[PDB]
């Protein structure tokens, strides 16, 4: 690419924002910034203009809101932000710069296994709840900013909230019945597993998610994925038997 | 006054009516009854006919009609205290039911339920009012311990007693009731039946006597944000539903429309509390925003559906009078998103013009003044940051041409073209 092709991919034409703002299809989306190159880490204590990019499972669009973010300090390389469109607005939040060699790609096909990810979390919490069990997985997907100019992209970052005997069922139960749960829901073809292993919890109800990672016989895009593999060493190995809430969520053993 | 001084004398209270509850023998002593008679009529009388009130069940919630409690918070603790010391629980049990509501905009309503749940230990036979149960489930549905809520809720609904002298008192609660169980459906996702639910809560509230406004605002507004939450077809169901016979419904064709209604109508129900239409009209804002850049909007009626944004983040700005001071951190939030909602809606209708890039600077400024709000400690600097950020609003509505709104009623904040309601809720 010339200078020019360049400027062209950083600089969202009209018709480009007025699709980002209507929603937008995940590969068009990566198509159109696949070729961004790395853009340059954004002034800190200053706000900044900025596209709140939000992926939706469920319509399998991505949709831009136009909002303010204030980059903070350093935290004691993760720094503090506030933005306007922010889910908690009394809640602080922890923002990351996205500076990877790989590409923008990545990182958004990173937000939609999160996305993913967030979708079983919030069915298999409906299912405790009709079940009566009181507990609910907690996790919420970063949220994308992209920083602009005018029309010109100028950086992107990664923000997450700051988050940092109940006894019945330990907190790898819950994990491992979820992990059970996303494959029977997902008409065996996801399996969702926490890279950390359900070790943190809270004085409440409230079991972590911290790295899914989704096991999936299903391939799209680029990222790493153990497939059909990992179903099976999750059905052998991790979750080898079944616990209580299996049982009450009335999941069966697979193959 | 402070938060944490509230939290270390309503710690306390627990504490001795928990060795009350053991040591017993009430033995009391001439010291404690005289101190009670001591601290119950330092009360301003005014307060004192209030406990009298509460004492009494005149009502299941304290009526707004409060800065007589923020006045009298340090008296009305002492009283409690020692109305505790003498154990005296109904007047105890009444200074918490007073003291609720004020003292969740305190977020210490925890150590007061503790308190509350220490009285009825006690003595199992002190009332114990709605208003206070239904506390206990708001505080649970904020901590994601849903079914404890509902199981709270339920308790209260039928089975040591409170009872109403009136019969519309106890459609009252149930409404309440029924709205936070909308809200319980509604943060584990089942949009349709939350909004089934937050429905009921709303034909309650109107059936009332005297229409709760403050019950159908809120309700209204919570609608609305599930109105935006719902799938298309959740809204359809809901929409060809026999038995909701809402004007939104029937009126508009898309639930973000359906949302914005519902946020007029909510703006409207709260006319003179300017926080509430402040929020409910950035949620109309943002409606319409996000409607006039969808597929769905009908090309021509773009600009329309913009000026409608345009005007809901107007009336939003113009919720504050100039040099009005302004004191929490979300309505100074909620007030920058309306600056930044109007400059928007100009981005959107005229592009990045001189007049938009401006307000866009602005904007930010004003977002930089209230992160060092967000992250100060200091009283001063609380106060000076937040005149600070008004400061800037000031000039966002100045350099925009912020046109006040004229409507009969001087303390509306709300213009006219809202307040058709009521009659026209349920057709
Ligand atoms: N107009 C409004 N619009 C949006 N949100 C609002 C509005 N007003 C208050 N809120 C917020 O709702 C939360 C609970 O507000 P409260 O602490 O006052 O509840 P409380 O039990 O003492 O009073 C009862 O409240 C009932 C309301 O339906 C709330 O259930 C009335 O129907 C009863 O007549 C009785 O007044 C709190 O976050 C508050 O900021
Ligand atoms: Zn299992």
């Amino acid at each position: 690419q010339t200078s020019q092709e360049i400027l062209e991919a950083r600089t969202l034409q009209p018709d480009d924002l007025e699709k980002l703002l209507a929603g937008v299809r995940h590969d068009w989306l990566l198509q159109r910034l696949e070729n961004t190159g790395v853009l340059k880490s954004n002034q800190l204590q200053q706000a900044h203009s900025a596209l709140l990019l939000k992926y939706s499972k469920k319509s399998e669009l991505w949709t831009a809101q136009e909002t303010v973010v204030y980059l903070g300090d350093y935290l004691k390389n993760a720094f503090w932000v506030h933005y306007l469109h922010q889910e908690e607005t009394l809640g602080r939040y922890v923002g990351k710069e996205y500076k990877e060699r790989k590409g923008l790609r990545h990182h958004f096909t990173d937000v939609e296994r999160q996305m993913t990810a967030q979708h079983y979390v919030t069915e298999f919490n409906k299912r405790l709840y009709e079940q009566k069990i009181p507990t609910q997985i907690f996790y919420v997907p970063s949220t994308i900013l992209l920083i602009l100019e005018d029309r010109t992209i100028k950086g992107c970052i990664s923000v997450e909230p700051y988050i940092l005997v109940k006894n019945e069922y330990k907190a790898t139960e819950y994990g491992l019945a979820y992990g059970h749960f996303s494959y029977e829901f997902s008409n065996h073809r996801d399996v969702v597993v926490d890279l950390q292993g359900w070790v943190t919890g809270n004085g409440k109800g409230l079991i972590y998610l911290t790295d899914p990672q989704i096991h999936s016989v299903d391939q799209k895009d680029v990222t790493t994925n153990f497939g059909k593999r990992g179903i099976f060493y999750f059905f052998n190995n991790q979750h080898a038997s079944c616990n209580e809430i299996c049982h009450r969520l009335s999941l069966t053993r697979p193959s | 006054m402070n938060n944490q001084k509230v939290v270390a004398v309503l710690l306390q209270e627990c504490k001795q009516v928990l060795d009350q509850l053991l040591l017993e023998a009430p033995d009391v002593s001439e010291e404690d009854k005289s101190e009670d008679q001591r601290c119950r009529a330092l009360l301003p009388s005014e307060l004192r006919t209030l406990i009298q009130e509460a004492k009494e069940m005149k009502w299941p919630f304290v009526p707004e009609k409060k800065d007589v409690i923020g006045a009298g918070l340090q008296q009305l603790l002492a009283s409690l205290r020692a109305s505790i010391l003498a154990r005296d629980c109904a007047a105890a049990a009444a200074i918490v039911f007073l003291v609720d509501r004020f003292l969740y905009g305190l977020d210490v309503s925890g150590k007061l339920l503790q308190v509350a749940k220490g009285l009825h230990k006690l003595q199992p036979a002190t009332p114990i009012a709605p208003q206070v149960v239904i506390r206990q489930a708001r505080i649970s549905v904020n901590s994601g311990k849903l079914l404890k809520a509902e199981y709270i809720l339920s308790s209260l609904i039928s089975n040591g007693t409170w009872l109403y002298r009136n019969e519309s008192d106890k459609v009252l609660v149930q409404s309440v009731c029924i709205q936070i169980r909308g809200q319980i459906l509604q943060k584990l996702g089942m949009w349709y039946e939350a909004a089934e639910l937050i429905w009921a809560s709303i034909v309650g509230y109107l059936a009332l006597p005297q229409p709760d406004k403050k019950g159908l605002s809120t309700s209204l507004g919570i609608l609305a944000d599930i109105f935006v939450s719902m799938s298309k077809n959740d809204y359809e169901k809901f929409k060809n539903n026999p038995q909701i016979n809402l004007s939104l419904l029937k009126e508009f064709d898309h639930h973000l429309l359906s949302a914005a209604e519902a946020c007029k109508l909510a703006a409207a129900f709260s006319a003179y509390t300017p926080l509430f239409v402040l929020t409910a009209v950035n949620i109309r804002g943002t409606c319409l925003l996000s409607y006039s850049s969808s597929n769905d909007c009908p090309p021509e009626l773009k600009n329309l559906h913009l000026c409608e944004a345009k005007e809901a983040f107007e009336i939003g700005l113009l919720t504050k009078r100039d040099d009005e001071p302004v004191t929490g951190k979300q309505e100074l939030h909620s007030f920058v998103k309306a600056a930044f909602g109007l400059t928007t809606v100009h981005r959107r209708l005229h592009g990045e013009t001189g007049t938009v890039h401006a307000a866009s600077q602005l904007c930010k400024e004003a977002m930089g003044k209230l992160y060092n709000f967000s992250t100060s400690s200091r009283s001063q600097d609380r106060e000076a940051l937040s005149q600070e950020v008004m400061s800037v609003i000031a000039q966002v509505k100045e350099h925009l041409q912020v046109q006040s709104f004229s409507n009969v009623d001087d303390r509306s904040y709300v213009p006219e073209s809202f307040e058709c309601r009521l009659d026209k809720l349920i057709l």
